[PDB]
């Protein structure tokens, strides 16, 4: 019904957030601002009317079915989860969290297969690694015999490193014994920023 | 001034039901719709219904249906939430809001504190480890990435380290994932020399209290 | 020319001043008489803006009528908070007769003639009144009684039909009768009896229209929670208060007599304002009145589980009732 995005945002104060919502129905739209431990804050409603209290830094526009929130001169304040709301529904939220700025690293990738232990209980995992890369924006896509996934994966992402300032991520594809049996080759192919070209680590079933 | 002041918060198991409350001041009470929110980590806020104090209507989510009930006391100016049969998945904190204006419900300009409900289980269930192995080829030039899969667990957390402690630099743990099983499943990986795979012994030490577990997998290469 | 204003009205009606019916007494000295012969101009190549949901008119019904039943009810008890009024139960006459709003010197009353007009928009065909058609004050809950009825086909009108929270009042093109009573054993069980055939084949019609807005399979269904005076159709009929059960009327899925069980009760909730109200037990002799099922008010289920759409029997705010009625007019000033 209403799907938002993106997920997460990764700035510093003095930076524009830009958070986005598509809807397909009628109705007047609002944005909320949930900070830690608080109640969730009316911010936007009627799609770009400011509630009471809230800065011209707070804007919000429409464009056909899809809603903007814009957040200019950050502040602290201003981090924590926004949603988007249309009558009784939600955004899933998105994500505005402190980032510290930091020279572009590319992710080196890594796939593992799933170890012989698990095999003998029915069930695949296959995982990707990015490792120690900067900024947080990275996609990942699964292929199975070249074929795009969907659904069947899960990521996972740790905070930025305290020393080296880069954040690393988990991809993890679970199938059943019976469709990891089906299919040859395995892959997750990696873009992002530092990347001149998307990343692929493959690997053939059985066959190290 | 438009305040509404919930209960506190609840620890709860499941089977069990819950009442919340929510009381309403500065406004006409019987004059607005109220309605009850709750959000959970993670989780698309939910919408479970509106309660207009008037007579006493409401509107379920239909997803709710049959599980919630809202009830008010015209007297004390108070709304209250039923919600029975809690699962794990009832863990939220659960708001009233108001609609900025009488006319139109839904622009929520008006929470409580949110009431806290906790639903904890009695269950539990150790993971299963398994290893992340270096193959490929010696993983890279000179830098090779090993871990273990700490799968199907259940209730959180569980506990990583590395050769007991030894291995810290280099080791990420990354955030547990709830699956569709209802289980929890977590990675954990280190990057190493790649010359030193066929020396060094890497060891993985996973500790789930809830079961009292205890797992040390060695995650050794792939020497075919 | 003129603008859109907002002013006082007076009522005018048929009252008897020696009928001892509540009704007509307050009539006879809160409202004025009747003109036998009402004006009715219709005017060219004029088009106006309409919304019953923003009209005052509404808003000024529904304190007279508060202010009818305040004067003309007589309950033993009257509970609001703590320590509550005794006073004499004396049982009264009751039923209600039309009133007719009409606008006072310097103003006017326009009507909308659009066939398919929905309570909100540009009226094309436009004529001006100096009083309303008599309307006749019931008071009910889920059911609309007595009341107009929709030329063509079933009308569907809302605030604003998405919002799952605005009131949808249904109004019917042909009336449903529907018929209650106490025989002269228990002697608050009463019984209302519509027809099975002719009741079905209006919720089927219903369906239809709920169509249009909603092109999924509509589904009927008993109301999920609140007062008795919500829960039930509630209303009163010859000075007792009727609750009766309308889960055969409400239950059905869309792609004999019914029989509604009723009890008249002694304690009820007020609808003027919160409190409640107790009044002496029920006149012997036989209970009747029989009334035109004349419009439906419903509640569509929100959350998303299209397949189906679920509605459910609602009232509880009068001022909805008081729209179905008022929504073709509009006061205004000429300057
Ligand atoms: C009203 O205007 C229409 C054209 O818009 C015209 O056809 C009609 O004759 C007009 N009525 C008069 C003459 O007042
Ligand atoms: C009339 O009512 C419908 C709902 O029945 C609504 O969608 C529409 O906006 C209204 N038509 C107008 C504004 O002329
Ligand atoms: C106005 O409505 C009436 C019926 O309600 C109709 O006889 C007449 O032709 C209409 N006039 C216009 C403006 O079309
Ligand atoms: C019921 O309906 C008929 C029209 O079919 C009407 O003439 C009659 O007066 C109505 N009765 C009441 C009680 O309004
Ligand atoms: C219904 O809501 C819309 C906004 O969603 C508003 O523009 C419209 O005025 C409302 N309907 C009316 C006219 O009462
Ligand atoms: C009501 O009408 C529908 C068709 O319009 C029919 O399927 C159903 O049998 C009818 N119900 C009764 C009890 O007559
Ligand atoms: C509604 O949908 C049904 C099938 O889903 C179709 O038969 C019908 O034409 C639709 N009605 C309209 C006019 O949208
Ligand atoms: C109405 O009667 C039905 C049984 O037909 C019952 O399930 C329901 O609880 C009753 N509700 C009221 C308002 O009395
Ligand atoms: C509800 O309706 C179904 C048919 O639509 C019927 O089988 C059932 O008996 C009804 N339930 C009640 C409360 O009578
Ligand atoms: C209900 O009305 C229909 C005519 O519309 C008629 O055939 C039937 O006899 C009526 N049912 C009863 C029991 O009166
Ligand atoms: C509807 O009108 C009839 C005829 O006057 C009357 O007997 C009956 O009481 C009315 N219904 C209600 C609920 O007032
Ligand atoms: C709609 O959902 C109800 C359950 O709430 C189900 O029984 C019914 O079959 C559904 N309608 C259709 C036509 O799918
Ligand atoms: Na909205
Ligand atoms: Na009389
Ligand atoms: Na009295």
């Amino acid at each position: 019904v209403l799907t938002q995005s993106p997920g997460t945002l990764s700035l510093s104060p003095g930076e524009t957030a830009i958070i986005s919502c598509r809807t397909s129905q009628y109705g007047s739209l609002a944005w909320y601002q949930q900070r830690p431990g608080q109640a969730p804050r009316l911010v936007i409603y009627s799609g770009s009317t400011r509630a009471a209290g809230i800065p011209d830094r707070f804007s919000g526009s429409r464009w056909g079915p899809d809603y903007t929130l814009t957040i200019s001169n950050l502040e602290s304040g201003d981090f924590g989860v926004y949603y988007c709301q249309q009558y009784e529904f939600f955004g899933q939220g998105t994500k505005v969290q402190v980032d510290i700025k930091r020279t572009v690293a590319a992710p080196s990738v890594f796939i593992f297969p799933p170890s012989d232990e698990q095999l003998k209980s029915g069930t695949a995992s296959v995982v990707c690694l990015l490792n120690n890369f900067y900024p947080r924006e990275a996609k990942v896509q699964w292929k199975v015999d070249n074929a795009l996934q969907s659904g069947n994966s899960q990521e996972s992402v740790t905070e930025q490193d305290s020393k080296d300032s880069t954040y690393s991520l988990s991809s993890t594809l679970t199938l059943s014994k019976a469709d990891y049996e089906k299919h040859k080759v395995y892959a997750c192919e990696v873009t992002h920023q530092g990347l001149r070209s998307p990343v692929t680590k493959s690997f053939n079933r059985g066959e190290c | 001034q438009v305040q509404l002041v919930q209960s506190g918060g609840q620890m709860k198991k499941p089977g069990e039901s819950m009442r919340i409350s929510c009381r309403a001041s500065g406004y006409e009470f019987i004059d607005c719709t109220l309605n009850w929110i709750r959000l959970a980590p993670g989780k698309r806020p939910e919408w479970m219904g509106w309660l207009k104090p008037r007579g006493g209507a409401v509107n379920y989510a239909r997803p709710l249906q049959g599980r919630v009930t809202m009830t008010r006391d015209v007297y004390s100016d108070t709304a209250f939430l039923e919600l029975r049969s809690l699962t794990v998945d009832d863990t939220a904190v659960y708001f009233c809001t108001r609609g900025k204006n009488c006319d139109y419900n839904w622009d929520f300009e008006h929470w409580g504190r949110g009431t806290p409900v906790i639903v904890s289980s009695p269950s539990t269930k150790g993971p299963s480890v398994f290893p992340l192995a270096p193959s490929s080829k010696s993983t890279s030039g000179g830098t090779a990435a090993l871990g273990c899969l700490v799968k199907d667990y259940f209730p959180e957390p569980v506990t990583v380290s590395w050769n007991s402690g030894a291995l810290t630099s280099g080791v990420h743990t990354f955030p547990a994932v709830l699956q569709s099983s209802g289980l929890y499943s977590l990675s954990s990986v280190v990057t190493v020399p790649s010359s030193s795979l066929g020396t060094q012994t890497y060891i993985c030490n996973v500790n789930h209290k809830p079961s009292n577990t205890k797992v040390d997998k060695k995650v050794e290469p792939k020497s075919c | 020319v003129w603008k859109n204003a907002e002013t006082t009205l007076f009522c005018a009606s048929d009252a008897k001043a020696y009928k001892t019916e509540v009704h007509n007494v307050w009539a006879t000295h809160a409202c004025v008489p009747t003109d036998p012969n009402p004006q009715e101009i219709h005017l060219e190549n004029v088009t106006e803006e309409f919304n019953v949901w923003k009209n005052n008119m509404v808003e000024q019904m529904h304190t007279d009528i508060i202010s009818l039943w305040d004067q003309s009810l007589k309950p033993c008890v009257k509970l609001t908070g703590g320590s509550a009024i005794t006073q004499a139960c004396p049982k009264v006459t009751f039923e209600p007769i039309p009133i007719h709003y009409c606008a006072p010197a310097g103003f006017a009353i326009l009507k909308c003639k659009d066939e398919e007009f929905n309570g909100t928009g540009l009226c094309k065909n436009v004529s001006t009144v100096q009083c309303t058609h008599g309307i006749k004050p019931v008071v009910s809950t889920q059911l609309l009684l007595n009341g107009s009825l929709a030329e063509k086909e079933i009308r569907i009108k809302s605030e604003n039909i998405s919002d799952n929270a605005k009131t949808i009042i249904v109004q019917l093109t042909k009336p449903v009768l529907i018929n209650c009573a106490r025989p002269s054993g228990d002697i608050r069980q009463a019984y209302c009896v519509v027809n099975r055939t002719q009741w079905n084949d209006t919720l089927g019609q219903v369906a239809i229209q709920l169509r249009k807005h909603w092109n999924t399979t509509i589904i009927f269904n008993e109301p999920s929670g609140g007062d008795l005076e919500i829960t039930t159709h509630s209303f009163n009929c010859g000075g007792e208060f009727f609750y009766c059960n309308t889960s055969d009327l409400f239950n059905s899925t869309w792609n004999d007599n019914i029989t509604l069980p009723c009890r008249i009760k002694q304690i009820i909730n007020m609808w003027q304002r919160v409190g409640q109200a107790m009044y002496a037990p029920p006149i012997q002799g036989v209970i009747r009145c029989q009334s035109n099922i004349t419009g439906i008010l419903l509640t569509r289920d929100g959350g998303n589980t299209r397949t189906n759409e679920t509605f459910r029997p609602g009232g509880g705010d009068m001022r909805d009732n008081w729209r179905s009625e008022l929504y073709k007019y509009k006061v205004v000033k000429i300057e």
